[PDB]
RNA sequence: CUCUUAAGGUAGCCAAAUGCCUCGUCAUCUAAUUAGUGACGCGCAUGAAUGGAUUAACGAGAUUCCCACUGUCCCUAUCUA
RNA sequence: GCAGUCAAGCGUUCAUAGCGACAUUGCUUUUUGAUUCUUCGAUGUCGGCUCUUCCUAUCAUACCGAAGCAGAAUUCGGUAAGCGUUGGAUUGUUCACCCACUAAUAGGGAACGUGAGCUGGGUUUAGACCGUCGUGAGACAGGUUAGUUUUACCCUACUGAU
């Protein structure tokens, strides 16, 4: 999990499992990301791994810039639709699951993030915060 | 900084020993007969490696 | 002087800290040597305040301050605001902004006497900014990267940009600001230059990985 | 208008680039994790070479499926967008095959560079076990 | 500068194993000549040639006894099909020789643009014919061994029908079939020696290629983008639109990334969507599959295009 | 020229519901494919009304891929007779 | 399949740090075979799903020893089976191969565990198609497609209950 993570997170409701196809905010030409795996993600029979906000995933592009697709690449999810709980009590959610392409060291490939971003990702991945314009 | 007057002492308890070829157990350098029973009190010993 | 440190293990100091000619800001993650890049470089010249706005440690890219004012987003709470009002002078005018963006330090590149703002900022913040900081604005671009305060550090005496910056745009911003600048990367070839460091008149701060050929251009362009 | 940040002196372009060509040639490497000399097996009667587990591909010496077998062999070349895989001439009676490879490895951030490197393939005689008026 | 070695000194002797040794040594020198070019011309621009020795050892049994040869070459682009070192090669032995090379497959061109190529030879003293001085428009097949030779697939196995016309040898879609040379005899005065499959190397227009128009198989090609790009460069889009009956794009990328006359990445994204061929894992256009069906139509004769002979011309072919 | 008493697989087609070796080879689809498609064909053992090849339309026929869809699944819960 | 004993040598020198030929001693019944005792008035016969328990010849985790152990990383060995040992493409698959996460992706048994527990893709009735064989009926452990999966209310066991 700590492959570029500055800090360490609380548990967030695991929204989108593998097979999920979430948008891509970064300005790297992509349009969607097919999650194939998750860092962390222990094992249980017949359980398929899941990704929460702030988690790293390993991903596969389906639409955008054939230079990119047909290969795996790390990614960082920054919006999810599953209502999750903050320690201040409130349950929040976004309107779409969306992510970012990234390198294993937690850095990014793109120069911006088209949309809002979760504090539970941005505190943790710092190179995302410098490229985000909005946080929640 | 170990001042080899004292390096000799540390080596008495660390690196002046003899080891079984059959159980890999620290034994004294003068002794035969590995004291452990699972080896069968054998006599196949060697010195411990100190140079290269 | 470029006093290099890492926050915890991250070389991105303009994320976690902020520094100007009257104060400095830092987050809550320990690593006392990191504080010893200012507590060792400053006497009692100015204060260093430890804060976590909104539960966030990322002070620099959420906040946006100057010599006579600090801009602070909407989500921040009165209790992270109260210590920030007390342990600073009464000179700086604090003000919770009530606009749509939040990462103010990724849209603003402010020094004491000029600024640069993200294009689609609120036109009410367009004037709040000059009423609280007393500074002008020019909300155009850097090289196409709308996020200006992350891809440009600033002092009054110098400037810095990423290496993709067109030499036409470099001289453009020079003609804007009456400050020099260079297409200088940081932290061993990073493009997030606004976050890889925080600069003042006499003090620069980068990451431990930041290398001497980068310090060379930094001390040149910023000190004078 | 920049400076290298490693060598320092050079003012490189503004297309999106990284530290100077000499430093990225010397320090930065994108061809690590490959054995330069690669071993293969061969018989003089059956003339059926193989990847270490495999049925005999039946191709001839100095053919096109040597590329397929040599790439199928476990190196790092399969992972990084190969192109231009030709066969360099070698002495027939040296019993080694010489092939250059190019990989499109990404630099520090979204900047591509061309690479010129080479692998040599040594072949050892075998009785080819399945085979054995 | 050289494309064929020398084949000297037969002398009607013995040592069956040695008359092929001497050929092997003419080949070792030929292979050495081919190798030093890679250090000379950069070190990436390679060439299309037959690595195997037996294929040229076959070609060496079918000309010295042929005694008169003709050179089939398509009328699409003779420039990279003209053989450079035949004139320097079959002239020396002082016997039945002098090919007088030809250009052929001259039924896919308009009439005003055939003198446009006939005039490329009125200046430079070259032999030719037009068969699929001014008293000549076009004449059919009316116009001792002999031989026919071609790049690969120029119609060497389809102009066997110029003599008898019953398809005595198989014509295929792939070029890699003809080999193990065939011989045809008729009329009891003339003989043939139908060659095996060939290519010929080259150094100009090496890697940037429209050479993949008749030379290589279209199927087992891992690039799919270069030749498709050079296809999209030519043949303006307001003909491909009217022929295929599909509205692809309007080229919104009007900036310095793509420009006008779109390249072969935005042209094929809406075509496999019109033809439904979708990937195995997501619904998106499969350009690596869609390029092949378009290139096959480009090569077979559904889309035509011919090349200006000597120099820089914007638009010589008028469809 | 011949050998087997007659002839000696023409046109066409294919790892095909016919191909053992075989998860054949190459390309493609996929992150990954013993599958699928196209192509190659000395084809154990294709083949011309024991009909070959191609074929619009049709099919409760066999098969692969995609868009949409969903408790099929992640991972179970609840309600009614 | 696993292990051991001599130890000619490899091992920059250094048989045995590690490995180790020529020979030689055994263990195992998770292979295949041989045999034919039981079962032909029938013990429901591939695989997967589910679920529990056991074994150790330990993949990981704990404490230790030894190295050709500087550190880092690795290998050899020991007590040890308490705890865990995956998601997926292709295949009916056992088996296998790849992608990927992971601390790790160890092997095995229980009537080759488990069909009155499921499924029924495969195989193994009947319909039908091709190839090869045969004069032919018809054959093929060759390929393809379709093809009824019954009963528990008893005794015991188990779970709970008086
Ligand atoms: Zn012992
Ligand atoms: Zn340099
Ligand atoms: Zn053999």
């Amino acid at each position: 999990s700590g492959n570029g993570a500055q800090g360490t997170k609380f548990r967030i409701s695991l929204g989108l499992p593998v097979g999920a196809i979430m948008n891509c905010a970064d300005n790297s030409g992509a349009r969607n990301l097919y999650i194939i795996a998750v860092k962390g993600s222990g094992s249980r029979l017949n359980r398929l791994p899941a990704a929460s906000l702030g988690d790293m995933v390993m991903a596969t592009v389906k639409k955008g810039k054939p230079e990119l697709r047909k290969k795996v690449m790390p990614a960082i999810v920054v919006r999810q639709a599953k209502s999750w709980r903050r320690r201040d009590g409130v349950f929040l959610y976004f309107e779409d699951n969306a992510g970012v392409i990234a390198n294993p060291k937690g850095e990014m490939k793109g120069s911006a993030i088209t949309g809002p971003v979760g504090k539970e990702c941005a505190d943790l991945w710092p190179r995302v915060a410098s490229n985000s314009g909005v946080v929640v | 900084i170990i001042e080899p007057s004292l390096k000799a002492l540390a080596s008495k308890y660390n690196c002046d020993k003899s080891v079984c070829r059959k159980c890999y157990a620290r034994l004294p350098p003068r002794a035969t007969n590995c004291r452990k029973r699972k080896c069968g009190h054998t006599n196949q010993l060697r010195p411990k490696k100190k140079l290269k | 002087m470029a006093t290099r440190t890492q926050f915890e293990n991250s070389n991105e100091i303009g994320v976690f800290s902020k520094l100007t000619n009257t104060y400095c800001l830092v987050a809550v993650g320990g690593s006392e040597n990191f504080y010893s890049a200012f507590e060792a470089e400053l006497g009692d010249a100015i204060p260093i305040v430890h804060t976590t706005i909104a539960g966030t440690r990322i002070i620099g890219r959420m906040t946006a301050g100057n010599r006579r004012g600090l801009l602070v987003p909407t989500q921040t709470t009165d209790q992270e605001l109260q210590h920030l009002r007390n342990s600073l002078p009464d000179s700086v005018k604090i003000q919770r902004v009530e606009e749509r963006l939040s990462a103010l330090g990724n849209v603003i590149c402010c020094n004491d006497y000029v600024a640069l703002v993200h294009p689609d900022i609120d036109r009410e913040t367009e004037e709040l900014i000059s009423d609280v900081l007393g500074v002008e604005v020019f909300r155009q671009t850097i090289s196409g990267n709308i996020l200006v305060g992350s891809y440009c550090s600033l002092s009054n005496q110098g400037g810095l940009v990423h290496p993709q910056t067109s030499v036409q745009d470099q001289e453009e911003l020079s003609s804007l600001l009456q400050v020099p600048l260079v297409a200088g990367t940081v932290n061993r070839g990073s493009s997030v230059v606004g976050a890889g460091m925080v600069v003042n008149d006499y003090l620069a701060v980068t990451g431990l990985d930041t290398t001497a050929p980068e310090l060379s251009v930094i001390e040149s362009i910023f000190r004078l | 208008t920049l400076l290298c940040c490693n060598c320092g002196t050079p003012i490189d372009g503004s297309t999106g680039l990284v530290m100077c060509y000499d430093c990225i040639k010397l320090t930065v490497d994108i061809t690590q994790g490959i054995p330069r000399e690669a071993n293969i097996s061969f018989c003089r009667n059956c003339e059926r070479f193989l990847q270490p587990p495999g049925q005999w591909i039946r191709a001839e010496l100095e053919s096109r499926e040597l590329l397929a077998i040599c790439l199928r062999r476990l190196k790092g070349l399969t992972k990084v967008r190969l192109v231009d895989a030709s066969f360099i001439w070698t002495e027939p009676h040296s019993r080694r095959i010489r092939i250059k490879l190019t990989v499109q490895g990404e630099a520090m951030t979204n900047t591509i560079i061309q690479q010129t490197f080479e692998v040599e393939y040594i072949v050892i005689a075998m009785q080819c076990p399945d085979c054995a008026r | 500068d050289l494309i064929v070695p020398r084949r000297p000194e037969w002398n009607e002797g013995m040592s069956k194993f040695q008359l092929d040794r001497q050929e092997k040594e003419a080949f070792l020198e030929w292979r050495r000549k081919l190798a030093h070019l890679q250090e000379s011309n950069e070190d990436l621009l390679l060439t299309p040639f037959e690595r195997n020795i037996e294929v040229w050892k076959q070609l060496w049994r079918v000309v010295e006894r042929s005694d008169l040869v003709v050179q089939i070459v398509d009328a699409r682009n003779p420039l990279l099909f003209r053989s450079v070192d035949l004139e320097r090669y079959v002239k020396e032995s002082d016997d039945r020789k002098a090919n007088l090379l030809l250009v052929n497959k001259a039924d896919l061109l308009t009439k005003k643009q055939r003198i446009a190529w006939a005039k490329y030879f009125i200046s430079k003293n070259i032999s030719f014919t037009f068969y699929s001085v001014m008293e000549k428009v076009k004449i059919l097949s009316i116009d001792i061994n002999i031989g026919l030779v071609g790049y690969p697939n120029v119609g060497k196995s389809s102009t066997i029908n110029s003599l008898v016309g019953a398809k005595k040898v198989s014509v295929s879609s792939t070029p890699g079939k003809t080999k193990h040379f065939q011989t045809i005899k008729l009329s009891d005065s003339v003989m043939l020696c139908d060659c095996p499959g060939l290519v010929f190397p080259n150094f100009a227009y090496n890697k940037g290629e429209l050479v993949c128009n008749g030379v290589l198989p279209i199927d087992q090609l891992r690039d799919y983008i270069g030749p498709a790009g050079l296809v999209a460069e030519r043949i303006p889009k307001y003909y491909i639109e009217a022929i295929y009956g599909i509205h692809i794009q309007t080229k919104s990328r009007d900036e310095g990334g793509n420009g006008d006359i779109p390249t072969a990445q935005e042209l094929l994204v809406a075509y496999a969507r019109a033809r439904g061929y979708m990937t195995q894992g997501y619904g998106s256009a499969d350009e690596p599959r869609a390029s092949r069906y378009i290139l096959k139509d480009y090569v077979n004769g559904k889309l035509l295009y011919v090349n200006p002979p000597p120099h820089l011309e914007d638009d010589t072919p008028y469809t």
